[PDB]
């Protein structure tokens, strides 16, 4: 998950009143990735490989 | 301390630049060539590898030359005609040497000679070395 | 500020297996491979300099 | 088919390739 | 199996029959000569063994020839004049080879040539074999 | 022993296929060395050596 941005929330308000108002929302997104592979081959001769 | 290496690893000329010499490998169980360049080359020089067999007239004299066959390894592909060859590249310096050997024995005599006898061939020398002896 | 600009991910270490499809009693063939990947993180945590 | 092995040279560099150093940066 | 000995034990021509070739023993730590005949001789042929120093005007070229001195063995005597020499006897057959080496190294290059250039000396071939390298 | 050269084995391959390809071999070689000796002699007289 990737956080695109936080919103702007809250405010300084006078203490004399009893209500509060809405802010605005943020954005959060979802991401994916994949994996690659490395490959190869090699050969030998049994007699030489064993008797070296 | 210095050793008498010639006792165990004798060396025989094979191509002195004007003539070839059959080399008897029957008494030994490994061998290999050695190439040296005495002058700057003008073009690639290929070499041919032959082997002989004991003559009928004399059991200690080589017969005619039979060209060595190829032997593909586990990787790579066979030659176009399935016969061994050696190529000395253009970049060989005068102060360096090369080495190479055949995978299979075949007859008891071996030889090497250039495909074409030209001024470029006269600038090369080939020698053969032996491993431990059997007699 | 790497460790946040770019990430590196690995999945499994190298493995070696013998191949019976071409392994005679007088020869062998080996197979190997591995996997990994990577993905850029924050784009704002790095800069590049160039000539002009 | 034969694979040749060759040494770089009998001496490491019979004529050592002594080379000038990189020119100094501008003022 | 064949081992490609030329990688570990290179061999070089020294006396093909009409010319002498300096051989650089500097890069290796042991060496030895090998003699072979190609036609019957008529009298003992002696050989002289030299060593060469680096050329003054060019470090990569051999200098003049200098005779190798003799080192008396632990229990023997020196030669007539303290200089090393070799003689190939008459009994040597065509199908045979002779090996021998000097006890000390001296200069970085080595060489060999017959005392005389008569017809007998042209029937002999000499080469130098090297033991494991050090570079 | 001296390792003259490593080879080049393997490569990044698409995951959709089932085979792999050969690389090329390296080069390993054999080296030797020897040892030298330092030598000398010196002499003494027993009476002076013992009475000093």
């Amino acid at each position: 998950m990737k956080i695109a941005d936080y919103g702007q929330l809250g405010e300084y308000t006078c203490d004399a009143k009893c209500d509060a108002e809405f802010g605005e929302p943020g954005n959060i997104r979802h991401l994916e990735g994949k994996t690659y592979d490395y490959r190869g081959v090699f050969c030998f001769n049994r007699k030489n490989l064993q008797e070296a | 301390m210095n050793f008498n290496v010639g006792v165990d690893f004798p060396s025989f000329i094979a191509w002195d630049g004007t003539t070839s010499f059959p080399v008897k490998i029957d008494g030994f169980n490994q061998f290999g060539f050695t190439f040296k360049v005495i002058e700057e080359l003008t073009a690639d020089v290929p070499f041919n590898i032959f082997y002989h067999e004991a003559s009928e007239a004399d059991p200690c004299v080589p017969g005619p030359a039979i060209r060595v066959p190829d032997v593909p390894f586990c990787d790579g592909v066979a030659t176009a005609d399935g016969l061994a060859t050696v190529v000395i590249p253009e970049a060989v310096a005068v102060d360096s040497f090369c080495a190479g050997s055949v995978p299979c024995f075949n007859g008891p005599w071996i030889s090497i000679a250039p495909v074409t006898v030209n001024a470029d061939s006269a600038k090369v020398q080939v020698t053969v070395t032996m491993k431990g002896a059997t007699r | 500020a790497w460790k946040t600009a770019y990430y590196a991910v690995e999945k499994r270490p190298m493995f070696f297996e013998q191949y019976e499809g071409g392994s005679s009693a007088w020869c062998v063939k080996y197979q190997f491979g591995a996997e990994d990947g990577g993905f850029v993180g924050c784009c704002e945590h790095g800069r590049v300099l160039r000539i002009g | 088919m034969v694979s040749l092995d060759c040494r770089n040279t009998c001496a490491p560099a019979p004529a050592s390739r002594l080379v000038q150093p990189p020119c100094f940066v501008c003022r």
